[PDB]
């Protein structure tokens, strides 16, 4: 007998203050019992389990389902300590000339459970007609379904495989789920040779045993893709069905370019239900139709070659949607993706471009461990002006301008100094809260004035209204004095788009303007030109 | 040579904190470092039975191309009991202060056996392929709050000859850092610090005197536009939240009517007197401003453009413990985030020198941007706490 290296057990403890599981053994049919006896018999013959006595107060219920024994550890997992813990992405793997598969189903039960914990795994098989004490049993190995079995199994296996990994950089190895997958670029002879070497290495521990379907992916030696996407086709649409649909679309968006999930996700707002028949806007129908039309033909991503540049390129899809491709060489994509704006009040394209860049950066660090070179639809000058003048710190990693409309631009720029020869509009607004009744307006140095009465409004909305008014009635250059910190706060953030239609109209006005100086003063200080008396009434 | 019993605080478990992604070079460097740390018994590989985790990454300090292992202990630190040196309030008064890294020393002392589980950390793998390399500490870890507190006895025992030799030199210790102040001449000071380095061996320079607290100033102009006066009044109205007797009414009275912003307005006598009295008031210090050690320090930072940054340290609003400004060019000009990060570091260092603890920053930046880039520029062994402000403050233009 060649001596086997023992797999060292991992010490396992129960959560503090907790006692091991005690749960009533379920009554069964004579048939099921007859099956369980044979199963547990051959298992005991294989050393997987062992018969125990009454000295063990702990009991775990056991079922039989059609043959197959099922131990329900549900109450043991709640009383068992936390263990330590994210799948790899195909765009991160490398091309493999040959990939060989080996069965590890023999080695799963070769991982021993910590002895002092074994007593907690106890389960009982009821005898015929309940006329005897049920056969008592405990696990000597990691039980299928237990809390810590996956972590401990993969830990032991990793620990085993590590020495024949590090010594063979020309070999790649992975375990899914019951299998061992090896791969290499070596000539077929050298590959088979190394396979044999590994088989022997595992033999030491006493383990004698394309395209691949792996985690919703299809893996080919030369490339990868997603397993086919089935989008349910029904004239009736449920909420859970919207969730499933959106999920599958997101899943498909990592390789298929141009996928848009917004219109379908807009309908999931503030609703927890598994059943409603929810209509769809023509926008949503066209969206799903376009996704069906994109999915009409298959596409493939390639694997990663460290010897080449890593490039990310981004395009504006419109309506808060952005789409990106990541490739080493033109038209051959490592992978693709999308980015949707956060739920804001007011926002602009430059901030969204920034956010997308950061997202892609982090994703790239996860997958390839490095930051890609960016190709962005924004001119160097625009980014310059923006980041120099922005009140917030901002940064983008190395990048270049790619000219692919629509371009990201700055739609307006406020002046740094008051404008000479330009009319000065002192604006204000006020609203009585209980009646919701208010006034908005302005006075100017030239004597120009307005006050507009407003129903169903507030101080903030009137303060915005006043500014809008001053923008409507002024020439291409204008100075505007406001006392509103709210308004100034909104405009100093530089939105090019807003939820509020008022702010939107303001933006349109700013866009039409050649020069706008926006100045602030404190309210109610009697500062000349600022007239509370007009709007307050 | 013997471990002091250490525990957590009542009703708290060990930290389980997600490890963020690292680049290929940072991972390689951390592997090269932890390998040797493992051969030296400083750390040890652990198993799946350890649920906890603490983040880790790698930095580079000044004048060194060699990487350093940085563990982010903030969570574990706040889960430790502490309460085991009253701050040296003369350290900020010295002509010069030098910062030395004594972290290495901590590895000469063992950590309590039961506590080691809570120092667990993970070298991540690229693309989630292999599980990470997991370690736990054996000796005293750098960045942990318990390390200086526990090693403190040995530190006092080491520095006795130097301290008693010249009792003009102030010595302070914060985390892995040792701050040594002196009033001597910079050459003789540097040679004295060299002497201290050799003295420590057998077992960055500051000038806190070059700083004071910044006053609020008002313009001196020979002619005022309406705009100039509107700004002046805004600023004074802001200052009135700080100082008692500020009065804007004559200055406002200059503006009555509705006028063009660029129009020059001559100051009346009442207005000039009022402005004078306001200057006088702004000269005096702020009233009833005191440091309460039981309260958090708060740092606010504003980007002034063109490489300039203003900041304030306080505890209660409109009571400022310190105010400052930074133009420094370290090669960060094309990068806002590097400037912000250097700024946060500097401000933190000043905060440590003065009050002995770090403040909690409020940064002019988005969470996602900062979080993506700040480790690239970080040269310090400690990590402060920070929030993010997404709505532009008006105080910016009043601190410039
Ligand atoms: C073998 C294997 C099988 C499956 C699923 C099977 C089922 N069911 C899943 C994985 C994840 C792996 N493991 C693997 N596969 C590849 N390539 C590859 C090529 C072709 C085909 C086909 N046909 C399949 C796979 N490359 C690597 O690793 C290289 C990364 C090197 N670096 C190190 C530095 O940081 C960055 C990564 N690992
Ligand atoms: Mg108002």
């Amino acid at each position: 007998m060649v001596p086997i290296s023992p797999i060292e057990t991992v010490p396992v403890k129960l959560k503090p203050g907790m006692d091991g599981p005690k749960v009533k053994q379920w009554p069964l049919t004579e048939e099921k019992i007859k099956a369980l006896v044979e199963i547990c018999t051959e298992m005991e013959k294989e050393g997987k389990i062992s018969k125990i006595g009454p000295e063990n107060p702990y009991n775990t219920p056991v079922f039989a389902i059609k043959w197959r024994k099922l131990v329900d550890f549900r109450e043991l997992n709640k009383r068992t300590q936390d263990f330590w813990e994210g799948i790899p992405h195909p765009a991160g793997l490398k091309k493999n000339k040959s990939v060989t598969v080996l069965d590890v189903g023999d080695a799963y039960f070769s991982v021993p459970l910590d002895e002092d914990f074994r007593k907690y795994t106890a389960f009982t098989i009821p005898s015929i007609n309940n006329e005897t004490p049920g056969i008592r049993y405990q696990y000597n190995v990691l039980p299928q379904g237990w809390k810590g079995s996956p972590a401990i199994f993969q830990s032991s296996m990793t620990k085993i495989l590590e020495p024949f990994a590090a010594q063979n950089p020309d070999i790649v190895i992975c375990q899914y789920m019951d299998d061992l997958y090896v791969g290499s670029d070596l000539e077929i002879g050298q590959h088979r040779t190394k396979i044999e070497e590994l088989r022997q290495h595992l033999l030491r521990w006493g383990l004698t045993t394309p395209p691949f379907l792996w985690m919703g992916y299809e893996l080919h030696p030369d490339k990868w893709t997603v397993q086919p996407i089935v989008l349910p086709e029904k004239d009736s649409w449920t909420v859970n069905d919207i969730q499933k649909l959106v999920g599958k679309l997101n899943w498909a968006s990592q390789i298929y370019p141009g996928i848009k999930v917004r219109q379908l996700s807009k309908l999931l707002r503030g609703t927890k239900a598994l059943t409603e028949v929810i209509p769809l806007t023509e926008e949503a129908e066209l969206e799903l139709a376009e996704n069906r039309e994109i999915l009409k033909e298959p596409v493939h991503g390639v694997y990663y070659d460290p010897s080449k540049d890593l490039i990310a390129e981004i395009q504006k899809q419109g309506q808060g949607q952005w789409t990106y491709q990541i490739y080493q060489e033109p038209f051959k994509n490592l992978k693709t993706g999308k980015y949707a704006r956060m739920r804001g009040a007011h926002t602009n394209d430059v901030k969204q471009l920034t956010e997308a860049v950061q997202k892609i950066t982090t994703e790239s660090i996860v997958i390839w461990g490095k930051t890609p070179k960016f190709k962005l639809p924004i001119q160097k000058e625009t980014w310059e002006t923006w980041w120099t003048e922005y009140w917030q710190a901002t940064w983008i990693p190395e990048w270049e301008f790619v000219n692919t409309p629509p371009l990201v631009k700055l739609w307006y720029q406020l002046e740094k100094e008051p404008i000479v020869g330009a009319e000065t509009f002192y604006v204000d607004g006020a609203a009585n809260r209980e009646t919701k009744l208010g006034k908005a307006g302005y006075v100017t140095n030239k004597g120009r004035q307005k006050v507009v009465p407003l129903t169903n409004t507030t101080n903030q909305k009137t303060e915005l209204q006043a500014i809008y008014l001053a923008l409507q009635d002024s020439g291409l250059e204008v100075n505007i004095v406001t006392d509103s910190q709210y308004a100034l706060g909104i405009i100093q953030a530089q939105p090019d788009k807003s939820e509020s239609e008022l702010v939107n109209q303001i933006i349109e006005q700013l866009i039409k303007k050649e020069k706008v100086y926006l100045a602030w003063v404190p309210a109610h200080k009697g500062i000349g030109g600022n007239e509370q008396v007009d709007k307050l009434v | 040579i013997e471990t002091v019993p250490v525990k957590l605080k009542p009703g708290m478990d060990g930290p389980k904190v997600k490890q963020w992604p690292l680049t290929e070079e940072k991972i390689k460097a951390l592997v090269e470092i932890c390998t040797e740390m493992e051969k030296e018994g400083k750390i040890s590989k652990i198993g799946p039975e350890n649920p906890y985790n603490t983040p880790v990454f790698a930095i580079k300090k000044k004048d060194s191309t060699k990487w350093r292992k940085l563990v982010d202990f903030r969570e574990l630190n706040k889960r430790t009991q502490d309460f085991w040196i009253p701050h040296p309030a003369g350290l900020k008064k010295k002509k010069s202060v030098t910062v030395l890294d004594v972290g290495d020393a901590y590895f000469s002392v063992p950590l309590d056996e039961d506590f080691r589980k809570y120092t667990a950390f993970t070298i991540p793998s690229i693309n989630n392929e292999t599980p990470g390399i997991r370690y736990q500490y054996n000796v005293l870890p750098q960045g942990w709050k318990g390390s200086p507190a526990i090693f403190q006895s040995s530190m006092t025992k080491i520095l006795e000859p130097f301290k008693k030799q010249n009792p003009d030199i102030v010595i302070y210790q914060y985390m892995d850092d040792l701050y040594v102040g002196s009033d001597l001449e910079i050459g003789q000071h540097r040679t004295k610090i060299e002497e201290l380095r050799q003295h420590l061996l057998r077992w960055y320079e500051l000038h806190p005197d070059k700083w004071t607290v910044q006053p609020i100033v008002l313009p001196e102009k020979d002619s005022w536009t309406v705009n100039d006066i509107q700004k002046l009044v805004g600023k004074l109205n802001w200052a009135s939240q700080i100082y008692p007797g500020i009065k804007v009414r004559q200055l406002s009275k200059l503006l009555r009517g509705t006028k063009a912003l660029t129009e020059v307005i001559p100051l009346t006598e009442e207005a000039e007197l009022e402005l004078a009295e306001n200057r006088e008031i702004l000269k005096e210090p702020v009233h009833g401003v005191y440091y309460d050690p039981s309260k958090d320090l708060i740092a606010e930072i504003q980007k002034q453009g063109q490489g300039q940054w203003t900041y304030q340290i306080y505890q209660e609003p409109f009571k400022n413990l310190k105010t400052g400004k930074y133009a420094r060019m370290r090669g960060a000009h094309t990068n806002d985030v590097k400037q912000l990060t250097e700024a946060v570091q500097k401000i933190t260092t000043e905060s440590i020198v003065i009050w002995g603890k770090t403040p909690k920053f409020k940064l002019p930046i988005q969470k996602e941007t900062w979080e993506t880039w700040w480790t690239e520029y970080w040269q310090a062994t400690w990590i402060p706490e920070w929030e993010f402000v997404n709505t532009p403050p008006l105080v910016k233009l009043w601190y410039q």
